């Protein structure tokens, strides 16, 4: 994650770039606290 | 000189001014010098040097306030070096320019002998898609009203 | 019922892509997909046409490539750590040795930016860019700590080969969140150290050559406002970059000496 | 000292960037560059602007040695057999 | 109130519904043609890189597609859809691609003798050249001496005299090869300015000297057809009076400044100004104070 | 013979004249001396033009040191 678009407040809308192949604007799934992110910290992604 | 009733050794003096370079006010002074150039070169009938002297002139500039009686003598003076020469449809397109000076535009005769130099210029030129671009243009153009026997 | 519509439609993995280009036939985009490609577009879709500038972020559908919400901003965490957390504050008057050209610094820098107004009340121009270019141990560095300790502002910390990243864009991607950080938190200086890194005279060097060319650029974007003034450093200026030195580019030269028998003992 | 000269231009500053990070991580770090002479000699190009990729993590190890930037408790022992061709800026005793 | 309220909620269907519409577009493929075979056929290279034989859009019409014709591929049939301008990138105005750029001709105070030189030099052939044709017109001059004392400057004036914008360029082999190849967008855009030949490990860049549209000319400069020699001085004889006066954006003083000052140009009275903002008339030995002070 | 020249302008009294010049030398004294024509504004040639570009073109070989020679 490099930029957490400000959180929106609710929805936050998180970002990540997966390096060489793109850079993408995400959501959280399954996540039981939706603050263990810490805009850095190399989230889960899932592939489609 | 050109007034003391002798003109050979009149073009000579003044065709040595270089008003482009001479580095003056504006384009007024130095338009006056190179028309007044090309009139003596017209007076000694030489062509070649009249046409290489008026393309120093750049007719843009024309379009001015105080650019009137400057420009109809410039184009005055193309007129009779291309009359002498042989073209026809350049002599159009100068008579149209002169028709279409807003100082011409005024005055009954200004304008109606404009038209009728400019339609038999239209008429007096080969058959090209230029000519005949022109003889549209010309055809009514609305003022060309129905000068007697004329406009037929 | 159609904002419902357009809300369905608008799931959430958007591609984040850049707008470089537009054109009107209506309004098009020749978007940039950072998977690196790029798209053309005829309607522009969900964005506003908000004149839509060459160069935005803009979250695109991953397989339309379709402009969806348009994103704020993206500075990556190489230049959102890259300024001073932690001010340093060594001295001004403990830089020995080195006088006119700590003076000539202190004006071209401080004084444009503290007295921005009182330089133009006088036809002035205080020009944006200072290259200290200095024998390896002068203390260009030195003096830069001392500016950014005793000058208030933004500090930016650019690092020569902090903007040469093997993907190709990333590096320019990079310097155009630098430039665009100094100017959000203007008033700002921008210290280059070793810009012999960033490129040097020639030509992944195509890469490198990319960056210096968006460095050159986004730094002529420059006007007399905009309150970011760049302070270059270097060691070797074996001929630079001739074009990189030119006017309203880097252009005031402070020149830094070897010390003298009084810098010398200053300095002990 | 082939761990740092890699394909992928900026991956060897890349890889310095994360030595010096793992360093300040722990408490008190001893460096211990060796044969630094394959990293790092003059820096004129010439013909050399295709190596000029171990020029730039050479400087990315001078700008981590000392910058604009506190580099905590850690000391290096660099060694080479040659510190003729070694750059000034390495050489220099604000590092060394 | 029923006019606006419906006027605005009419806008904001029309945006969602055309919203809506948006939402069922598909982006193409931007790449250029290759080479243009049969006519119902392209080798277009996508941005990307990988090459397709495409069709061509029926309504599209042909010859507006050559090679390194920006077009917008269908994204699956791989058809030319529609072409596009080409595209402007950061590789222009530092590859010297500027057309327009000019100060005045009052900006250069004095200097009468190599303007009007340079003026002999360069008006001829950018207007009538049928003269010449009655017998090569002069294609390059030199501009000569110190650092060409206000080199730039010159092209700068004398071009906006002559109504001819700009083509400059820098001499400081793939580049050579370009550098060339774009003469081609430079006589479509005159004076050509290829400045700075000193600083030289290339061969391609030789005096090729092709044939171009008549009129159009080049005043390649450097130190140490294209015949003419300006010399210059780096000082001028009593211009350096004149070069202050007109670079006094912000007299007896000018005079007593020059009286012992001697540079180069106006950045003497640049540095003059610079100084007395940091300690508009008001100035006066001030300025003689900078012009002792700088070293140089 | 492509130059426009005038009748006082023979070319074989500037070739029987001993002189070292080339191909590229007679082409430049040629357009040098359509160009000085121009220069002087006239659309005809002269021996004059022709007698300045010879000696413009032909002892430009000089300002050496003689000390040499
Ligand atoms: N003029 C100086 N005055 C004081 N210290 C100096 C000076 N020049 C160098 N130094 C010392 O060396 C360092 C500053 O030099 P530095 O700016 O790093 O050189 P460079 O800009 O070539 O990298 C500091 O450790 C400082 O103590
Ligand atoms: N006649 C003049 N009038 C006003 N400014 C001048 C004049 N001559 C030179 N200058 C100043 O000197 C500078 C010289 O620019 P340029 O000729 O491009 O570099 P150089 O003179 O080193 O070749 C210009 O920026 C200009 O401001
Ligand atoms: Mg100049």
């Amino acid at each position: 994650c490099t930029k957490i678009i400000n959180a929106d407040s609710e929805d936050p809308k998180y970002i990540i770039n997966v390096k060489q192949f793109a850079k993408f604007v995400v959501d959280l799934s399954d996540q039981v606290a939706p603050t263990d992110i810490e805009e850095g910290m190399r989230v889960g992604v899932d592939r489609n | 000189k050109e007034q003391n009733g002798d003109v050979k050794e009149a073009a000579s003096i003044l065709q040595e001014l270089q008003v482009e370079t001479y580095g003056s006010m504006e384009k007024k002074e130095r338009v006056e010098f190179i028309l007044e150039q090309m009139r003596l070169c017209l007076a000694v009938k030489d062509y070649i040097r009249t046409q290489i002297i008026s393309k120093k002139i750049n007719t843009k500039f024309f379009q001015e306030e105080n650019t009137e009686k400057l420009k109809l003598k410039y184009y005055n003076l193309m007129i009779q070096l291309d009359q002498h020469e042989g073209s026809y449809l350049s002599i159009c397109k100068h008579y149209r320019a002169i028709y279409d000076t807003p100082c011409i535009q005024a005055e009954s005769e200004k304008w109606q002998q404009a038209l009728k130099s400019v339609v038999l210029y239209v008429i007096l030129a080969p058959f090209d898609n230029e000519q005949s671009d022109l003889v549209h243009r010309i055809s009514g153009d609305k003022k060309l009203e129905e000068i007697p026997k004329y406009k037929d | 019922e159609n904002s419902e519509k357009i809300k369905v439609n608008k799931t959430l993995p958007y591609l984040v892509s850049n707008v470089i280009e537009l054109l009107d036939v209506g309004k098009c985009a020749v978007i940039k997909t950072s998977t690196r490609q790029t798209y053309f577009l005829p309607v522009i879709g969900l964005v506003d046409a908000e004149k839509l500038k060459p160069g935005d972020l803009v979250g695109v559908n991953k397989d339309s490539y379709l402009i969806l919400e348009t994103l704020p901003t993206e500075y990556d965490s190489r230049v959102k750590a890259m300024e001073v957390d932690e001010r340093p504050t060594e001295q001004y008057s403990d830089i020995g040795g080195l006088d006119k050209q700590i003076q000539e610094l202190v004006e071209a820098i401080v004084l444009p930016m503290n007295h921005k107004e009182k330089f133009e009340n006088l036809g002035i121009q205080p020009p944006k860019g200072v290259l200290m270019y200095g024998p390896p141990g002068t203390g260009k560095t030195l003096l830069a700590r001392a500016c950014a300790a005793q000058t208030k502002a933004t500090f930016l910390k650019l690092a020569g080969p902090q903007l040469v990243q093997m993907f190709i864009g990333d590096g320019a991607k990079l310097v155009r969140d630098a430039f665009a950080l100094a100017k959000e938190k203007a008033p700002s200086i921008i210290f280059i150290d070793e810009l012999d890194a960033i490129g040097t005279k020639r030509f992944g060097d195509r890469e490198v050559q990319r960056t210096m060319l968006e460095l050159l650029n986004q730094l002529d974007g420059f006007q007399p406002n905009t309150q970011v003034k760049v302070i270059a450093a270097t060691n070797r200026v074996d001929i630079l970059d001739p074009a990189l030195l030119r006017s309203g580019r880097l252009d005031r030269k402070i020149e830094f000496p070897m010390p003298n028998e009084e810098a010398r003992a200053r300095i002990m | 000292g082939s761990e740092l000269v890699q394909k992928y231009v900026g991956e060897g500053a890349r890889m310095v960037r994360e030595l010096f990070e793992m360093a300040r991580t722990k408490k008190a770090c001893l460096i211990f560059f060796d044969e630094i002479d394959a990293i790092g000699g003059a820096r004129f190009d010439d013909g050399a602007g295709g190596d000029n990729e171990v020029q730039r993590t050479m400087l990315e190890l001078i700008n981590q040695l000392d910058g604009f930037d506190p580099r905590g408790n850690i000391k290096v022992l660099m060694a080479t057999n040659r510190p003729d061709t070694l750059d000034p800026a390495l050489m220099r005793p604000g590092r060394l | 109130e029923l006019r606006e309220q419906l006027k605005e909620l009419t806008k904001q269907y029309e945006k969602s519904e055309n919203d809506l519409k948006a939402l069922q577009s598909v982006g193409q493929i931007v790449g250029e043609v290759l080479k243009q075979l049969t006519e119902e056929k392209f080798i277009v290279k996508a941005t990307n890189g990988p090459r397709y034989v495409v069709g061509c859009r029926r309504q599209l019409d042909k010859s507006k597609l050559k090679p390194g014709t920006r077009v917008a591929l269908d994204m699956t049939t791989l058809t030319i859809m529609r072409y596009l301008p080409r595209e402007v990138d950061p590789l222009v105005y530092n590859m010297s691609h500027e057309d327009p750029g000019n100060v005045s001709y009052s900006e250069i105070g004095g200097l009468s003798e190599q303007i009007r030189e340079l003026r002999e030099v360069i008006e001829l052939p950018l207007t009538n050249p049928e003269l010449f044709q009655r017998i090569i017109p002069p294609k390059g001059c030199l501009l000569y001496g110190p650092p060409g004392t206000g080199k730039t400057l010159l092209a700068r004036a004398v071009a906006s005299q002559l109504d001819c914008n700009f083509l400059k360029v820098v001499s400081s082999g793939e580049s050579a090869r370009l550098i060339r190849e774009m003469f081609n967008y430079a006589r479509d855009h005159c004076i050509i300015f290829m400045d700075e030949i000193d600083a030289l490990m290339e061969l391609l860049n030789q005096m090729d000297g092709f044939d171009t549209l008549h009129r159009v000319k080049m005043i390649m400069a450097t130190n140490r057809r294209l015949d003419r020699k300006i010399h210059i001085d780096l000082p001028n004889e009593q211009a350096r009076l004149d070069i202050l006066k007109i670079h006094a954006g912000p007299e007896i003083d000018y005079e007593a400044i020059v009286k012992l000052s001697d540079g180069f140009n106006g950045a003497d009275l640049r540095n003059v100004c610079t100084e007395a903002g940091m300690f508009v008339q008001e100035d006066f030995m001030k300025a003689v104070r900078k012009v002792a002070d700088s070293k140089k | 013979s492509k130059m426009n020249l005038s009748e006082e302008v023979d070319l074989e009294d500037y070739v029987a004249r001993p002189d070292k010049i080339s191909g590229a030398d007679i082409n430049s004294i040629c357009q040098e001396s359509g160009m000085l024509a121009v220069r002087e504004n006239r659309y005809i040639v002269l021996a004059k033009d022709f007698e300045k570009a010879y000696k413009t073109v032909i002892k430009k070989d000089e300002q050496e040191h003689e000390f040499y020679k």
